[PDB]
């Protein structure tokens, strides 16, 4: 590689991204999986946002390919870095208990905003042109800014259970 | 007159990295938290 791509976390979701981080592995509080809001929801959302903000878009091409590409990428990469430590129990149980459970569903926005956290050195494993980086990194913060928009409304940190003990030993 | 930027290659070589990545541990930068103890103490 050449150029280490800073894909530049949002300073608004940082909070956040901390609160999430202490929420998970230090109060060990868990939410409820089932996710009515999932990755291909968001991505529905995103997609049409482009379409319904601007006035004529042809962008299309690149909106569908980085729904494409984000979902397999998600999906690929579910289960490796896209959660924690103790989220491993989730995981498990998700594919023990629904065998043909999509990685890209039962998930909501809390796992694609960590993709968006773990991408920034996955990014420095691919060596992107200026242009399709520019473009890139564009449609991101794009998106970035979408989910920092709706960080109250979106995320919820408040309907979290302390995760049982007994649960406590699936993950460690 | 013009080529746009094309995010197909991007994201084959995006996910061709993504394979190469074992199930290690989520962990956020230095700034936001830091969860990594530096090789020291000697």
């Amino acid at each position: 590689s050449n150029a280490e791509v800073k894909v530049k976390i949002p300073e608004e979701l940082k909070p956040w991204l901390v609160d999430d981080w202490d929420l998970i592995t230090r109060q060990k509080q868990l939410f409820y999986l089932p996710a009515k809001k999932n990755v291909d929801s968001i991505l529905e959302d995103y997609a049409n946002y482009r379409k319904s903000r601007g006035n004529t878009d042809n962008k299309e091409y690149a909106v569908n390919e980085v729904v494409a590409g984000i979902k397999e990428y998600f999906n690929v990469m579910l289960g490796t870095q896209l959660l924690y430590k103790f989220e491993r129990p989730q995981y498990a149980e998700i594919l023990a208990d629904h065998p043909d459970a999509p990685m890209s569903q039962v998930y909501g926005a809390p796992h694609l905003l960590r993709l968006f956290v773990r991408i920034g050195a996955m990014l420095a494993y691919t060596p992107l042109d200026e242009k399709s980086l520019a473009l890139l990194l564009n449609y991101l913060h794009d998106f970035l800014k979408y989910l920092a928009k709706n960080s109250a409304t979106l995320f919820s940190a408040s309907d979290y259970e302390v995760a049982p003990p007994e649960y406590h030993r699936k993950a460690v | 007159d013009y080529v746009q930027p094309q995010l197909r290659r991007p994201f084959e070589l995006l996910i061709a990295a993504a394979m190469e990545r074992n199930p290690t541990q989520f962990q956020l930068p230095n700034e936001l938290t830091c969860t990594t103890a530096l090789p020291g103490s000697s």
